[PDB]
């Protein structure tokens, strides 16, 4: 999982 | 604010693949040169501008079975059938000319720029 | 010895997302506590565990309508249906128990996985 | 496009  | 999950898009497809390769919930039999290749509706819409226009169609809609133009190469589209599934193009150079020509007719962009691009480097 | 097109994946499922958006070829209806949520079924199964056993089942695999376990929360569902469609999960303090639930009897083990994270940093 |  990532901010994007 | 979301959060993404990066291998998300590339699993679904990967599961799509399966469903297809168990025949899940095909719905449409493509038919080129009297081969037949069974798929899903939306995977092919996704993929290709001309399936987008066909199955956007008020009546084509509803057909389970659609024929392509007589020139198309069934080996061609199978190539860009296994893409439109899996992300991987197996361009060869005995393939590309007729690549080419299905990615064309398909109106599936990227296919067509890299065929340029290959078939430009060998002249 | 196949090339591969990195966007590919992500391009083929914000399309099926514009598909969901125009109500294109969807071909059911989730029915969670009274609301009611269109999608497409091969996403469903793509995504789901939980509709991955449903959509292969012999007699449901031809339902046009599926009712959730009352317990299941509609807000929950939906935050989840749009990460299925777009890999962005809208998670946040208030909604957190609702989307692990939701996440748990739909059998969707990275969103689960993300939930029980961010509960333990809260703890 | 990339060597996958
Ligand atoms: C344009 S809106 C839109 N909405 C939904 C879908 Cl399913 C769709 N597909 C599609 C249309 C055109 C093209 C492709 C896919 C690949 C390509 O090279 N051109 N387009
Ligand atoms: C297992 S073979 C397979 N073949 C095709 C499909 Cl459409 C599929 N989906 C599916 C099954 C289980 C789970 C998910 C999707 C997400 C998750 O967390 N668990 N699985
Ligand atoms: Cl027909
Ligand atoms: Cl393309
Ligand atoms: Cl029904
Ligand atoms: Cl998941």
């Amino acid at each position: 999982w990532v901010i994007p | 604010s979301c959060i993404q999950f990066t291998r998300h898009a590339s699993d679904v497809l990967l599961n799509l693949n399966r469903l297809r390769s168990r025949d899940i919930l095909t719905d449409v039999v493509i038919v080129v040169s009297r081969e037949q290749f069974r798929a899903h509706k939306t995977v092919l819409m996704a993929c290709s501008g001309l399936f987008y226009s066909i199955f956007t169609d008020q009546l084509k809609c509803n057909l389970s079975v659609i024929n392509l133009d007589p020139e198309i190469n069934p080996e061609g589209f199978c190539i860009l059938l296994d893409f439109m599934y899996t992300s991987r193009l197996n361009l060869r150079e005995g393939n590309i000319m007729a690549v080419m020509a299905t990615a064309m007719y398909l109106q599936m962009e990227h296919v067509v720029d890299t065929c340029r691009k290959f078939i430009k480097a060998s002249e």
